[PDB]
């Protein structure tokens, strides 16, 4: 059992590691956003030009 | 034709052989450009989205 239970935690951690693998790039995109909503806030763009950045 | 260069039916492009026809050219080819840009923001948004999921 302690050999066995030992491979439960060996696979374990695994689907953990898999789990936040893919929350590494859900995290990369919302900082995507947080770039452009800089850039869409400023008071020289046009609704054409601001469309755009909602395009993305 | 799509640009609105061209007529779809008529099949007859802008001509700059008058100088008012040549006014209302320009107001054309600025919404010739609008196009343009507005195709290239999506193939770029597009491109950046498809560069993430590759990533991840």
């Amino acid at each position: 059992g302690l050999r066995r239970a030992e491979q439960n935690t060996e696979d374990g951690m695994s689907l953990i590691q898999t789990a936040e693998g893919y929350l590494q790039e859900t995290h990369e995109i919302v900082q995507r956003v947080r770039v452009l909503a800089v850039q869409a806030a400023n008071g020289i763009y046009s609704e054409e030009d601001r469309q755009q950045i909602q395009v993305e | 034709a799509a640009l609105g260069l061209r007529n779809p039916t008529v099949l007859t492009f802008i001509s700059l052989s008058t100088a008012g026809k040549a006014n209302s050219v320009i107001g054309l080819c600025d919404d010739a450009l609008r196009v343009i840009s507005k195709q290239r923001a999506d193939l770029g948004a597009y491109y950046n989205r498809m560069e993430h999921a590759a990533k991840g």
